[PDB]
RNA sequence: AAUUGAAGAGUUUGAUCAUGGCUCAGAUUGAACGCUGGCGGCAGGCCUAACACAUGCAAGUCGAACGGUAACAGGAAGAAGCUUGCUUCUUUGCUGACGAGUGGCGGACGGGUGAGUAAUGUCUGGGAAACUGCCUGAUGGAGGGGGAUAACUACUGGAAACGGUAGCUAAUACCGCAUAACGUCGCAAGACCAAAGAGGGGGACCUUCGGGCCUCUUGCCAUCGGAUGUGCCCAGAUGGGAUUAGCUAGUAGGUGGGGUAACGGCUCACCUAGGCGACGAUCCCUAGCUGGUCUGAGAGGAUGACCAGCCACACUGGAACUGAGACACGGUCCAGACUCCUACGGGAGGCAGCAGUGGGGAAUAUUGCACAAUGGGCGCAAGCCUGAUGCAGCCAUGCCGCGUGUAUGAAGAAGGCCUUCGGGUUGUAAAGUACUUUCAGCGGGGAGGAAGGGAGUAAAGUUAAUACCUUUGCUCAUUGACGUUACCCGCAGAAGAAGCACCGGCUAACUCCGUGCCAGCAGCCGCGGUAAUACGGAGGGUGCAAGCGUUAAUCGGAAUUACUGGGCGUAAAGCGCACGCAGGCGGUUUGUUAAGUCAGAUGUGAAAUCCCCGGGCUCAACCUGGGAACUGCAUCUGAUACUGGCAA
RNA sequence: GCCCGGAUAGCUCAGUCGGUAGAGCAGGGGAUUGAAAAUCCCCGUGUCCUUGGUUCGAUUCCGAGUCCGGGCACCA
């Protein structure tokens, strides 16, 4: 619309491209650990978590993730690696 | 809507009158085309005006004055629109074809404006590109001069401007040369008319419009008085006399702030619909004229060879009465002793109209009936 | 809002005097009283009970110059108070400022007294009042604006009140032309010739 | 963040301010938490013209409730020392 | 002081007493119609088409964030006239300030509508599996580097909208490195994660001459909090129809994975076959809820406009993004309908935001002024935006207040009218006469709504500091849309200001004349058939008053839905009879429990409204302090007569 | 504003192509009665919307205008 606050359109959409790109990369790491559980390598699964731990934690402080869901992945997946090992 | 209109150029209301196929419309678009190259606020297109059946009012202005042109219907079947078209004349332009010469109907166009009082006429002898023989142009010109001479006008002193509206509209300099000198005749033969601005306000209701989204915009050129946006002005018509207040005024889609005599403006009222107001009423000052159903007058009836009647009518005869914009008919009670009123009589008659409207003494008016003008006069008595 | 008509015609209806025409004279004596409420006034009424309830209200309401809608509100306030609802109506109707100045004698008649108030002439406690329906409070002093004192209307007016009863719920000075209001009006301190009992039953329905 | 503002009541041309404790995101004369004292700028030169309970203000200030500059001016206007 | 409160009449029949419907007497409304119309004060004002909309306006802001400055105003260098500093004036971001751009914040509030919604909502009272920007308390940190881009140049697509390519550069933009904790995961050991700098002032020192450094202010990150808001779950209450009786299958529940801030069929995979239903499911229709308003003695019934709290919608439908928060009125993407522009390839638009318009409709108004006050957003502040709000204009729509004059005045006139033609009546009514002057009209003084803010200045703290800054007094010029204000003084003349329904009974109040079951009146009973108090006119009179009546609507009367408070032999009404489940009710003695119940305490029952006592506008209407009330619910602690559960 | 349809006694219509306007349903006036019906005795009350013209002559010929209804516009 014809308002000076149409800035929020292009600006927030520019924010959409950035945030969306970061959200997929966070998820693909989780796909690695789920493949790790199906692979049966409890040591490699532990190693799988070794690269994604500083990932979601760095997303937590940015407000990108609600911080609660961040710790939630670190909970169940830990429960997964001890289920196999 | 927008664009505040400037009150700098003197405004003289003009207009081309003529006949069918003559070129009233052709010249209208051409004059603005000619004035287009002297000022970039003109050049009214041919499809802009449109035969022109409605009283089309476009404008053009020279670097000296401003003009409100009217493109009236030069047709006999559209005399009533022509009458109201002549309701804003400060000077006119007669379009006469040098091919079929001055027509008896074009002759009729002169007399209708005369009984309502046209001050000056700039006769544009049209269709000049049809013939270059000057003596043939002279006889057609002199016949128009003869026409105005026997019709109480300076036919011997009427400014005859030759020319063809055809190529003048095409942009041909030679024929555009006539149009430039045409404007020369308009500013000299027609001086600044009378505009009684300090008189009680009166504005004839000519046309009714409704701009979708803004309201009612009635129009007309003010005869006298001054109005301001916010002032309460009432309306007297054939219906019950009503009232309203001014909420705006834009001329030619250009804003104005004060209504004054001379300017053909479009005033904006306080939320009235279309079914209340119609052509014929009068926008005036609070409590000036009240309607009546009984009045007398002093009228004269002309001959049919000139344009009036030929046979004497009787009592009960019901002709339409016209005072600058009114078309109210009425039952006539003839004076005792005069059963038959022959063409040439200058008697009085008691009138009992059918739709009450502004009736006041000293009201110069004309009378018509059946398609012809029976005569004119002045309302001296109001019962 | 006022009557603005013949001040004796309505009084001839009731038969009882309403003091609308007291003036300098004591009693009229020439109005063909008690037997002429109008044209066919000689014939005595059927006197239905519904009418007699109306006859006391219309009698008393014209005494104070109050009108129906306003008189109904005095009643509305009368019911929400304590004591006697019948006597509540009496004190409030006397509570009007035009009524208290009427007992002082500063006004010959109430119609005279009403404009007296309405023309900024009365200045109670040093406060000018135009409202005749001003609810007078206990323990206060009413007075007259100096510009509007001894203006020929009050001259002949004060000597009239000498034959009046001059109630005990107030006191006039007439030396400085001032009025001091005492305690609230008692039922026995008023005329007591009217029957206000029927009025509370009138608005019962 | 809640604050101590002024709820402008009273009729046309003759107001009467009622100092309230309300939410910032709410309306002037709308939802609030509590009302404490009032403010009568058109009061007569008489007994009462301005009232306000200092303690309830301090209790809310203790959690972090801000005060409007006009309202905070009333604190100076009620003169805690005078 | 705080509910001191309840009326009936007419009409069935020849008459009566019942039963029983019908109608009127009351008050009110977001009103409308008709007639008339003086002003002021305080409110209200599109209920129908949630129908379609022109234009303007309704949300911007920070240089104390950054690169910059196209403009406006100066400094400064310079330059030209020529009065040699009086002017003209080309460069210059070095300043004041600053369009356009980046970025932070706001835009989720304020505002409007009631289409949808019968329970996802709302109200009432509890509850736990959460989140929480701006604000604020507590405790530490605030170390060090890198890579792009907009604006801007060059070129260029397209009518425009709106882009495209290659290069330019900064940051409180983005992305790392380091450091990690009472923070996160885990039994633990351990592992892992953050950030941003500017502005003012200034001494020594230092100055690659940008500045560091010191100090003050402010901002930044994380964590436990708190205040507040929001989300979620349960219980009770929240309409009509049974001529709607079976419904449901991600549906009832469980295990596991995922998702959500959080819990869960929220969603999937397998398994189980159940869950809802007469104290009414589903289905159909209708409808925003409540606080309240009107009526009512109360209980109830009706209703939900305005002020206020909540929910939902935003052209129709749908999805999602950003962010603390929307799944969003003045944001986006898609399809559809309706408008518009067009250079026909393709785009623009949403008034149920103020006004305003066509149309609908019986019917509801201005395209005003201003940010002076309160509130909101950004900002250090100054200010700026603010159709919130504050006021003004139109309308008798409501309530309240007031005026259209007072006193005197008998030939007891004129005229109208009636008449037993005697006279009566209009009627102190008028003229006449002596006075007054509100409000209107006009002319001058003159409140209050205004608290603050800016500059200057002293003192007290901060600090190396008499500086900056912060705080408290004081001084100066002051900030008012309304506004020819409120209010007051004064001048002129009774001067400018009364109508409307009704008059047989119900129901306060009559005759005459004219029309003859004709015309008409009318709430019901009924009037008029040639002597009408009911039709029409005139006079008189009654009621009310800038309003008066008609009409529509709700309640009252209606104890004609009876809970308080009705009936059934014949007036409306005992199933034809009987058995019997669910349900209702249940002798008497004792013990016991303490659910119903009772008393008391506690939390809650928002505010305004209604009630009592006071206060402020001349009074009132209206506004308003305090108290009371809010007749209900939840929990705790006692009591044991009655009812209920258990046992004899 | 433009273009048409109805405008015919109380009501609905016939009758035109210039030659002195009809019918039906009505309704009403009288004799009889307390008053009507039934019965009997009599019946047209019309500016053809109005007005003007080509006239020995116009409802019918050409037209304006007013009233009402039905379609199109125009957009200061
Ligand atoms: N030769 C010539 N023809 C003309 C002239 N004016 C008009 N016309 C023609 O007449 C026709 C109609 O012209 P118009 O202006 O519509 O006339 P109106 O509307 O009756 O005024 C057009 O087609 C022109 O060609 C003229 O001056 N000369
Ligand atoms: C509106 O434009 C008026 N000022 C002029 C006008 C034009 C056409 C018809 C009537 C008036």
């Amino acid at each position: 619309n014809i308002k000076s606050a149409k800035k929020r359109a292009i600006q927030s959409e520019k924010a959409r491209k950035h945030n969306a790109s970061r959200r997929s990369m966070m998820r693909t790491f989780i796909k690695k650990v789920y493949a790790a559980i199906e692979a049966g390598d409890k040591a490699a699964a532990q190693k799988a978590f070794n690269e994604m731990q500083p990932i979601v934690d760095r997303q937590a402080a940015k407000g990108l993730i609600h911080k609660n869901k961040a710790a939630r992945h670190k909970a169940n997946l830990t429960a997964q690696i001890n289920k196999l090992a | 809507s927008k664009e505040k209109f400037e009150r700098t150029k003197p405004h003289v209301n003009v207009g081309t009158i003529g006949h069918v196929d003559h070129g009233k419309t052709t010249l209208t678009a051409a004059i603005t085309t000619v004035l287009a190259k002297t000022y970039g606020g003109a050049a009214r297109a041919f499809d802009q005006i449109d035969i022109t059946i409605n009283t089309s009012h476009v404008e053009y202005d020279t670097p000296t004055r401003h003009y409100a042109h009217v493109d009236c219907p030069g047709h006999a079947d559209y005399v009533k629109n022509m009458i109201t078209g002549a309701a804003q004349m400060d000077g006119a332009i007669l379009v006469v074809a040098a091919t079929d010469g001055p027509m008896p109907q074009t002759r009729e166009h002169i007399l209708l404006g005369r009984q309502v009082g046209v001050p000056y006429i700039i006769v544009f002898l049209n269709k000049c590109d049809m013939v270059d023989d000057e003596e043939l142009l002279e006889l057609v010109e002199m016949e128009v001069r003869e026409l105005l001479s026997q019709y109480d006008f300076p036919g011997d002193d009427t400014p005859i401007v030759r020319g063809s509206a055809l190529k003048a509209l095409e942009g041909d300099a030679e024929w555009e040369a006539k149009i430039l000198e045409l404007a020369g005749f308009l500013d000299s033969y027609i001086p600044e008319p009378e505009r009684a601005i300090d008189k009680p306000f009166l504005l004839p209701i000519e046309d009714v419009f409704s701009i979708s989204g803004r309201g009612t915009v009635v129009t007309g050129r003010v005869e006298r008085g001054i109005i301001k946006v916010g002032e309460e002005v009432e309306i007297v018509g054939i219906k019950e006399t009503q009232k309203s207040t001014c909420t705006g005024v834009e001329m030619f889609r250009k804003l104005l702030d004060e209504g004054r005599a001379g300017e053909n403006v479009g005033v904006l009222l306080r939320g009235i619909k279309r079914e209340e107001i119609e052509r014929g009423q009068v926008l005036a000052k609070p409590g000036t004229i009240k309607p009546h159903t009984k009045f007398e007058s002093e009228v004269y009836i002309l001959s049919k060879d000139e344009g009036g009647r030929h046979t004497p009518f009787f009592k009960g005869y019901r002709p339409q009465f016209y005072f600058r914009t009114t078309d109210v008919t009425g039952t006539i009670e003839l004076p005792e002793g005069v059963e038959m009123v022959m063409p040439g009589d200058n008697i009085k008659m008691v009138v009992t109209l059918i739709h009450p409207i502004a009736m006041d003494d000293g009201l110069r008016f004309a009378i018509r009936e059946g398609g012809r003008t029976v005569g004119a006069g002045v309302v001296a008595k109001v019962l | 809002a006022r009557y603005l008509g013949p001040k004796l015609k309505l009084s001839r209806r009731e038969g009882t005097d309403l003091f609308l025409k007291s003036g300098v004279r004591a009693i009229d004596t020439k109005c063909k009283i008690e037997q002429a409420p109008g044209q066919h006034g000689a014939r005595k009424p059927r006197l239905s009970d519904y009418g007699v309830q109306l006859r006391e209200k219309q009698k008393v309401r014209r005494i104070y110059g109050v009108l129906e809608r306003q008189f109904r509100n005095y009643y509305k306030e009368a019911a929400r108070l304590k004591g006697n609802t019948g006597e509540n109506l009496l004190a409030l109707l006397e509570g009007r400022l035009d009524n208290v100045v009427y007992r002082m004698g500063f006004g010959a008649t109430r119609a005279e007294a009403r404009q007296l108030v309405s023309h900024k002439a009365i200045m109670v406690n040093g406060r000018v009042v135009n409202i005749a329906s001003y609810q007078v409070s206990p323990n206060d002093v009413v007075s007259i604006r100096e510009k509007a004192k001894k203006q020929s209307r009050v001259k002949a007016a004060l000597e009239l009140a000498e034959q009046r009863e001059k109630p005990t719920w107030l006191e006039v000075d007439a030396g400085k032309m001032e009025g001091t209001f005492k305690r609230k009006p008692e039922r026995s301190d008023l005329s007591a010739d009217i029957n206000e009992h029927l009025i509370v039953e009138l608005y019962s329905k | 963040m809640v604050t101590i503002r002024l709820a402008r009541h009273g009729a046309k041309k003759r107001p009467f301010y009622q100092v309230v404790v309300a939410d910032s995101r709410n309306a002037r004369n709308g939802r609030f938490i509590e009302r404490v004292g009032f403010f009568n700028p058109i009061a007569s030169e008489k007994e009462e013209g301005t009232r306000l309970d200092l303690d309830r203000i301090a209790h809310w200030v203790g959690q972090g409730a801000t005060i409007s500059d006009r309202v905070a001016a009333l604190i100076k206007e009620v003169n805690k020392a005078a």
